[PDB]
RNA sequence: UUAUCCAUUUAUAGGGAUGAAUU
RNA sequence: UUUGUUUUGUAGCAAUAGUAAUUCGUAAUUAUCCGAAGUGGUAAGGACUAUCCUUGAAAAAAGGAGGGAACGGCUUUGUGCUUUGCUACUCUUAAUACUUGUAUG
RNA sequence: GAGAACUUUGAAGACUGAAGUGGAGAAGGGUUUCUUGUCAACUGUGAUUGAACAAGAGUUAGCCGCUCCUAAGGGAUAGCUGAAAAGUGUUUAAAGGGGUCCCCGUCUCAAAAGGGAAACAGGUUGAUAUUCCUGUGCCAAUAGUAUUAUGAGUUAGAUGGUAACAUAUAUAUAAAUGAACUCCUUUACAUAGGCUUUACACUCGGGGUGCGUUUUCUUUGCACUUUACCU
RNA sequence: ACGGACCAAGGAGUCUAGCAAAUGUGCAAGUGUAUAUGAUUCUUUAAACAUUUUACGCAUAAUUAAUG
RNA sequence: UAAAGCUAAAUAUAUGUAGGAGACCGAUAGCAAACAAGUACCGUGAGGGAAAGAUGAAAUAGUACUCAGGAAUGAGCAAU
RNA sequence: GAUGUUAGGAGGGCAAAUCCGCCGAAUUUAAGCAUAUAAUUAAGCGGAAGAAAAGAAAAUAACUAUGAUUCCUUUAGUAACGGCGAGUGAACAAGGACCAGCUCAAACGGUUAAUCCUUCGUUUGGUGCAAACCUUUCGACGGAAUUGUCGUU
């Protein structure tokens, strides 16, 4: 809820690093993204 | 862009005043960074590399004079001991190994396995 | 009481323990930060997640010639931590945000 | 009873019966027993079974980078003393 | 009775003739 | 020190803040903010009364009491203790200055 | 805007009807929040919308909680069991604290609804607010030595009051000798019933402001008239 | 009566141990060189070759609970 | 010659790493995994557990330009 | 005997294919099933190593005798066991691979622990650029040891 572990909220933080699509450039030289509505993280 | 030969003949003091000097150019470039600013952005690395180089150059000589302080003297502190894989460490040296009764050693010196070309 | 001959471990390496350099991590931009350096004298920085509020401020003495208030802190969702710093009224943030450039 | 054993019954399921997991950091921390179900935390061992092998190869030594355990491996090849540089120039 | 077993307490004076209570 | 009368104050916070206005300007002024009472819907407290073969937690922490251990300071002499002479002393807040790790969250 | 029944604005007409699709929270969720974009797919019709996609940005506390205490309980210490793994928790223990040697004494976890040091009001953001700002407070700390002031007591420890009991109002009621060792009390408690007191809420009548109705009628209908902790 | 909407790919008497008869082949009162050794054997060589300058199997004899 | 002990060799290895191989398999095969595979995802949990290779010699040839389109796309007398 | 954050040390966990203990089934086969069989197997738990374990005869034989273990070829699908059912099932010899033996206890030595260890050292060497190792003999101050170390077999 409103009042988390600092662990989970890091863990939660991580996620959404995670979550953020491939910086475009790469490309010139992804499959794991996640909704926060279709895949729960099982924490 | 000091590199490494360079440093090792700098007294400690100075390489430490070198270091502080790279560690405020990083911190300035980080800053810069923050700011809507993308023309140094690319220095920044080559200076983390320097400082990355000065402290290994004084982690270097930190630990020589610390080996110097502790020469010999039976026990010494776990991390300037030789460190090696923990069986080995435990495992018998190689003299102890060897080391035979004393009937054990006489018959030894008395009849060794001596060489007796057949023909 | 102890009494050892040798010292069982000797980090003679350069302390890896966050010194200002690394402890406070850069100034904050955004809308809202320049809002606040602005209109209440609060200067807006990035630190590491592990800095506590006295030390930060330690940093900030050290970093710039600015003196704080107060100091309020958080831990932003990127891993990271922002210090909310009210600067002393003798000092104006505005000037001192110029000096850091 | 609309609290039925079905959909009913799904709609009261909050709250974690196992969470994240010092050590696994596997959502297997049983909370209220404070016992891991993959790694049986308190319990100075790994709780790993014969009867489990997959499991068993999913954890094993070489899933997970070997921080030292790579380190050392090739230097009995190498055979160096230890503590020795090689020649300069 | 000494082995053993059970109980009791802070293991607290060897057996008989509707206040206070301590250095 | 007590009695009589008057003027104040929304008891301080407090009007400088709100709210409803009214303007003037490109934020400022002004005027308002208070006289009576009923309903008993909530909530809390109080004193009670009744029910029980149901009598309805514990500790951290704090307070009070009994009890009467110990007993001013300084100077000198002998081996913390004893003897001799002198009178501002024992408290207590707040402030300050100074060392000791940097003595407020 | 290429394009609009389902984007936005106005005007109607309607519903939700304080047991609300309203405010706050908990569990669970985890960036869904916000701004600027924005439409490949998804948004079971469309869609320029979006809880979608992209880029950023956003969560500030001595006082709100957790943090401390114990509860049902749990994990362990000594043992003792058991091949061990584990099962038990004083059953035959040399089991840290308080005072000036004695006197106590399993440890640790377990409540974000039990117990508990202390915070309120206004303002402010695109998104945070008992957390930021302004203002006013409160609580806990605060080493030693030396100065200072503040008042007590003495010339080793006040007084009043018949009594119930009261008294230090110094910027601030700070100060009313007290050790060991005890004894209490607070913490600290069920349910039901009514009765009372306060509070908020609602209402009524009047005065004061603005708005509404006016073919006709109405000294009129509605709105605002506010006041926090703390002392 | 059951199975089959359709199509593409996958999809089922195999492999080893010992025995058997069949037949092929070599040798034949013998046969099989087992392990293992040896080599002027070493990409193939984990095979091929060689067998110390009375091993054992099965067979050559059967029969009996059995000393035999 | 029990009720004390030690001791290399031959021998075993479906684990790990490193080599070398095949009358082996050839992307529904071969490890589950030729690819950011014990990955995504599912399960409270013990666990379960995929799919997914190929342009060309060369993208240092990855579609220029023009026209129609809101745009995608389409078309070209154009182009690699 | 407690006690020590005393000085110096060690154990714990991970990893298992081979390896060594324990502990321990059932499906299954017997055309049922109960002994048997699966199987002294799987799982469980504990422990090692580059191998482990075994090992220097309280061995086999009945010979003209062999001579630690282990492993292979073999004995041998044999002796034997087995509701004598299903099934199970060695060993000696023989041919090899490899071959390695030993020391404690006890006997003896008291004209004397001849032993051992901690700490502090002392001075010749050999390598290495260093880091380090590698050896060499010599005494102190402690202890341990007479409830027994060391030499002798
Ligand atoms: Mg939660
Ligand atoms: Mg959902
Ligand atoms: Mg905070
Ligand atoms: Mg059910
Ligand atoms: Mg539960
Ligand atoms: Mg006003
Ligand atoms: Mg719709
Ligand atoms: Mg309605
Ligand atoms: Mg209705
Ligand atoms: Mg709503
Ligand atoms: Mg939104
Ligand atoms: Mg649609
Ligand atoms: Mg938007
Ligand atoms: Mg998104
Ligand atoms: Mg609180
Ligand atoms: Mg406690
Ligand atoms: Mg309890
Ligand atoms: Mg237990
Ligand atoms: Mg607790
Ligand atoms: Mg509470
Ligand atoms: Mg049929
Ligand atoms: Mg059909
Ligand atoms: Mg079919
Ligand atoms: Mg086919
Ligand atoms: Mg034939
Ligand atoms: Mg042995
Ligand atoms: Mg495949
Ligand atoms: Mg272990
Ligand atoms: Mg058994
Ligand atoms: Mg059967
Ligand atoms: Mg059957
Ligand atoms: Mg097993
Ligand atoms: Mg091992
Ligand atoms: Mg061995
Ligand atoms: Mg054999
Ligand atoms: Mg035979
Ligand atoms: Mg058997
Ligand atoms: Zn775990």
């Amino acid at each position: 809820g409103s009042i988390k572990r600092f662990r989970l909220k890091q863990r939660l933080g991580k996620c959404r690093r995670q979550n953020r699509p491939v910086p475009h450039w790469y490309r010139l030289k992804n499959t794991k993204r996640r909704h926060w509505r279709r895949t729960k993280l099982g924490l | 862009n000091v590199k490494a030969y360079e440093l090792r003949t700098l007294k400690k003091k100075e390489l430490l005043d070198k270091l502080d000097e790279l560690k405020k150019e990083l911190s300035g470039l980080r800053i810069s960074k923050a700011l809507g600013n993308s023309a140094k952005n690319s220095k920044i690395h080559g200076v983390r590399k320097n400082v990355a180089r000065v402290l290994t150059v004084y982690n270097q000589k930190r630990k020589m004079e610390l080996r110097q302080l502790y020469k010999n003297k039976k026990f010494k502190p776990y991390n300037l001991r030789k460190k090696l894989t923990k069986n080995k460490r435990l495992q018998l040296s190689p003299k102890q190994k060897a080391a035979m009764t004393l009937r054990q050693k006489k018959k030894v010196q008395n009849f060794p396995q001596r060489k007796y070309l057949v023909v | 009481a102890r009494n050892p001959k040798c010292p069982r471990i000797v980090k003679s390496c350069h302390s890896k323990t966050l010194d200002k350099y690394g402890l406070i991590k850069y100034p904050l931009t955004s809308e809202k930060a320049m809002k606040k350096i602005e209109e209440i004298n609060t200067l807006v920085f990035m630190c590491d997640k592990r800095a506590n509020k006295k030390n930060i401020k330690k940093s900030v003495k050290n970093l710039f010639g600015i003196e704080c208030d107060k100091v309020n802190v958080l831990n932003t969702l990127n891993g990271d931590k922002k210090a909310y710093v009210r600067l002393s009224g003798e000092h104006d943030a505005l000037e001192v945000a110029n000096k850091i450039g | 009873g609309k609290a039925g054993k079905g959909t009913g019954s799904f709609g009261k399921r909050n709250g974690k019966t196992h969470f994240l997991c010092l050590r696994c950091g596997k959502r297997s921390y049983h909370l209220q027993k404070k016992k891991c179900a993959s790694c049986g935390y308190p319990s100075a061992k790994k709780r790993r079974f014969n009867w489990s092998v997959k499991a068993k190869r999913r954890n094993t030594t070489g899933t997970g980078r070997c921080r030292y355990i790579k380190t050392l491996r090739r230097k009995l090849k190498n055979k160096f003393t230890e503590g020795s540089t090689p020649k300069p120039k």
